C-alpha cells in the first residue's frame, strides 16, 4: 500500500530524453513531503497544485515520466517552454497539473571519454503534441531533395548523443528529470497521500 | 575519399558488347546504391548517363546498361557505335557528404584498317614576311592510330625541328587525323628547294610522299 | 530547357583568385544542388564541392577546405565558386552542375570555364592559309587549313563559313610550342570541284584576347 517512487527517482540508468520512460503509478498511498524532504533535488517546481498539501488530494492516476538532458534544458521541462527539448523531445501541455523534479546526475551520467549513451532528436517535421513519444530514426530531409534513407548534405539523421563528459560545465552536464502528472478522471481515484 | 579505379581504356568491335569496371572500396560503392554514370566526348562537357548504378536518365539509349557485384559498379554499352567513343566516368557517394569519380575510361572502336590521305601546305607568304615559316603535312582519316611522318629536305631527313598532333577518334567513321608543322626560320626556308612529307602506315602498300618546290605555285 | 551557362575562361597569376559564375534557367533554382567538377587537361573530373541555393549549406571535399567558396545568388539565380591561392596545377576546365543530392546524380552541366594558372601574357593569334595545292590532291577530294598561330592563353574556337561547313572538319589539338606559346591546325576536306565556285572562312575567336580573325582560304596563284 506504499507507491513505489524508489524505482522511478533510485534508477540505475534512465531513458534518452527522445525515448523518455513512462511509469503508470496507482493503487498506493504516496507521501510527496517524503519526496519534497530529499535535498538532492536542484528542481522542485508543481503546477495546478501545491507541493506541500498534496497527501490531502487524491488522484485517479498519476504518471512518472523520467529522462535525461542537459542542464541548460531543465528549463525546457515546463508548460509553454520552446527549444529542441520541448518541441521535438518531451512536452508538457499548457495545463499540465503536476510536478516538474530533476538533479544534477554528472557523478552517474558522465564517463571519462564522453557518454555518448543519452541522445536527443535534433530535427522534426513538425512540434511534438503534448505527452507524444517519437522513437522514429527516418532521416530527416532539411532540403529540397530526397533522402532514400542515406545521411548527406542537407539529409541529416535525427538523433544526437550529447557529449557527458565529467568536465563539463554545469549546463552541459547530465541532469536526471522525473514529471509527474495527476490525472483527475471520473473514475475510482487510486493514489493518495493519508 | 581515394579515387575510383576504371581501365585506361576499353576498345571493342562495332555491334559489340563491352564493359567498364569501376572500383572502391566499401565505404562508397559497397555502402550506397548511388553509382552514376558520364560521357565526355573530346572537348565538350559530361553527359548524364546512368544513375543509382541502372536507371537511366530519360534520353539516353538503351543499350547503357548498368551493374554493380560487390565493390566494383560496371556500365555496360551493347550494340557498340562509332558515337560511343568518348571518357567515360564513374561517381559514388563516399559517405560525409562526399561524391567521389573514377579515373576514366577511353573507349575506342574498332574498325577496319584505313590508309591516310596524305596534303603537303608550304608556308603562307604572309607568314614569310615575319619571318618564320610553318610546313604543314596532313595524315587524313586513318586506322590504326599508329603512323610514322618524317620530314625530308633536299632528300636530307630533318630531326628536332616539327611536332606532331593527332585528333581524338572521329564520331562517325572512327579514325583518326594527324598534323605534322615543321618550323623554320625564314632564312633556313629559303636556302632549300624540296620540302617533302613522308608517311608511313599499315593501310599504304608502301610509304607515301608528298612535296613541293619551294617558291612554284 | 534546363540551362547553366558560365562565365568566360580567364588567366590568372599565381596567388590570386578566379570567380567562376554560372547562370541557371529553365527549372526551379533551390529544387536542386549546386556541384563544381573541374578537370585539369587531359586528367579525370575532380569533385570540388556542393551547395544549396535552398539553404546555403555547403561542402567541400578536405583537400580543398580553406581555399574555395561558394556562394548562391537566389535572386540572379547565379552560383559562384570561388578560388584562393591558386597555384599552377589548378589550371583546368571548371565546371558547375546541376546536383540531385541524394538523389544521386548531376544531372545538367555547365558547358564549363577554363582556368589557366600562369604568369605569361595574353597574346593573341595570328592566323595563316594553308592553301588548297594545284594539283588535285587525292581523288576528287582536296584539302584546305588555317593555322592558328602564337597565342598564349588556350582556348581557341574555330568554325568554318560560320557553322555552315562542319562535314569532314578535323581542328587538332593545340601543341605547346617551345616559345611558350600555343600553336594548332584546323583543317576541312572539300570536293574539288567546289575551289573556285564556293568561298571558304575559318572564324578564329580567341575569346582571352578578343581578337576575332575571318581568313579567306583560296588556291594560290
Ligand atoms: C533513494 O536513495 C537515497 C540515497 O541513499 C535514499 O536516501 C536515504 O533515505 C533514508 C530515508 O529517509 C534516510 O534515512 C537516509 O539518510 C538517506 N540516505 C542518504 C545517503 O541521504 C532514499 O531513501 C532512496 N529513496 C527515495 C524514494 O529517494
Ligand atoms: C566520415 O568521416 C569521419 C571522419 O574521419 C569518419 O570517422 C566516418 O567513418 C566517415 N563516415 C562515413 C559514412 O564514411
Ligand atoms: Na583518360
Amino acid at each position: 500500500n506504499l507507491c513505489p517512487f524508489g524505482e522511478v527517482f533510485n534508477a540505475t540508468r534512465f531513458a534518452s530524453v527522445y525515448a523518455w520512460n513512462r511509469k503508470r503509478i496507482s493503487n498506493c498511498v504516496a507521501d510527496y513531503s517524503v519526496l519534497y524532504n530529499s535535498a538532492s533535488f536542484s528542481t522542485f517546481k508543481c503546477y495546478g497544485v501545491s507541493p506541500t498539501k498534496l497527501n490531502d488530494l487524491c488522484f485517479t492516476n498519476v504518471y512518472a515520466d523520467s529522462f535525461v538532458i542537459r542542464g541548460d534544458e531543465v528549463r525546457q521541462i515546463a508548460p509553454g517552454q520552446t527549444g529542441k527539448i520541448a518541441d521535438y523531445n518531451y512536452k508538457l501541455p499548457d495545463d499540465f497539473t503536476g510536478c516538474v523534479i530533476a538533479w544534477n546526475s554528472n557523478n552517474l551520467d558522465s564517463k571519462v571519454g564522453g557518454n555518448y549513451n543519452y541522445l536527443y532528436r535534433l530535427f522534426r517535421k513538425s512540434n511534438l503534441k503534448p505527452f507524444e513519444r517519437d522513437i522514429s530514426t527516418e532521416i530527416y530531409q532539411a532540403g529540397s531533395t530526397p533522402c532514400n534513407g542515406v545521411e548527406g548534405f542537407n539529409c541529416y539523421f535525427p538523433l544526437q548523443s550529447y557529449g557527458f563528459q565529467p568536465t563539463n560545465g554545469v549546463g552541459y552536464q547530465p541532469y536526471r528529470v522525473v514529471v509527474l502528472s495527476f490525472e483527475l478522471l471520473h473514475a475510482p481515484a487510486t493514489v493518495c497521500g493519508p | 575519399q581515394s579515387a575510383l579505379t576504371q581501365p585506361a581504356s576499353v576498345s571493342g568491335s562495332p555491334g559489340q558488347s563491352i564493359t567498364i569496371s569501376c572500383t572502391g572500396t566499401s565505404s562508397d560503392v559497397g555502402s550506397y546504391n548511388l553509382v552514376s554514370w558520364y560521357q565526355q566526348h573530346p572537348d565538350k562537357a559530361p553527359k548524364f548517363m546512368i544513375y543509382e548504378g541502372t536507371k537511366r536518365p530519360s534520353g539516353v539509349s538503351n543499350r547503357f546498361s548498368g551493374s554493380k557485384s560487390g565493390n566494383t559498379a560496371s556500365l555496360t554499352i551493347s550494340g557498340l557505335q562509332a558515337e560511343d567513343e568518348a571518357d567515360y566516368y564513374c561517381c559514388s557517394y563516399a559517405g560525409n557528404s562526399t561524391w567521389v569519380f573514377g579515373g576514366g575510361t577511353k573507349l575506342t572502336v574498332l574498325r577496319t584498317v584505313a590508309a591516310p590521305s596524305v596534303f603537303i601546305f608550304p608556308p603562307s607568304d604572309e607568314q614569310l614576311k615575319s619571318g618564320t615559316a610553318s610546313v604543314v603535312c596532313l595524315l587524313n582519316n586513318f586506322y590504326p592510330r599508329e603512323a610514322k611522318v618524317q620530314w625530308k629536305v633536299d632528300n636530307a631527313l630533318q630531326s628536332g625541328n616539327s611536332q606532331e598532333s593527332v585528333t581524338e577518334q572521329d564520331s562517325k567513321d572512327s579514325t583518326y587525323s594527324l598534323s605534322s608543322t615543321l618550323t623554320l626560320s625564314k632564312a633556313d626556308y629559303e636556302k632549300h628547294k624540296v620540302y617533302a612529307c613522308e608517311v608511313t602506315h599499315q593501310g599504304l602498300s608502301s610509304p607515301v610522299t608528298k612535296s613541293f618546290n619551294r617558291g612554284e605555285c | 530547357q534546363v540551362q547553366l551557362v558560365q562565365s568566360g575562361a580567364e588567366v590568372k597569376k599565381p596567388g590570386a583568385s578566379v570567380k567562376v559564375s554560372c547562370k541557371a534557367s529553365g527549372y526551379t533554382f533551390s529544387s536542386y544542388g549546386i556541384s563544381w567538377v573541374r578537370q585539369a587537361p587531359g586528367q579525370g573530373l575532380e569533385w570540388m564541392g556542393w551547395i544549396s541555393p535552398y539553404n546555403g549549406n555547403t561542402k567541400y571535399p578536405q583537400k580543398f577546405q580553406g581555399r574555395v567558396t561558394m556562394t548562391t545568388d537566389t535572386s540572379t539565380n547565379t552560383a559562384y565558386m570561388e578560388l584562393r591561392s591558386l597555384r599552377s596545377d589548378d589550371t583546368a576546365v571548371y565546371y558547375c552542375a546541376r546536383d540531385l543530392e541524394l538523389g544521386g546524380g548531376f544531372d545538367y552541366w555547365g558547358q564549363g570555364t577554363l582556368v589557366t594558372v600562369s604568369s605569361a601574357s595574353t597574346k593573341g593569334p595570328s592566323v595563316f592559309p594553308l592553301a588548297p595545292s594545284s594539283k588535285s590532291t587525292s581523288g576528287g577530294t582536296a584539302a584546305l587549313g588555317c593555322l592558328v598561330k602564337d597565342y598564349f592563353p588556350e582556348p581557341v574556337t574555330v568554325s568554318w563559313n560560320s557553322g555552315a561547313l562542319t562535314s569532314g572538319v578535323h581542328t587538332f589539338p593545340a601543341v605547346l610550342q617551345s616559345s611558350g606559346l600555343y600553336s594548332l591546325s584546323s583543317v576541312v576536306t572539300v570536293p574539288s570541284s567546289s575551289l573556285g565556285t564556293q568561298t571558304y572562312i575559318c572564324n578564329v575567336n580567341h575569346k582571352p584576347s578578343n581578337t576575332k580573325v575571318d581568313k579567306k582560304v583560296e588556291p594560290k596563284s
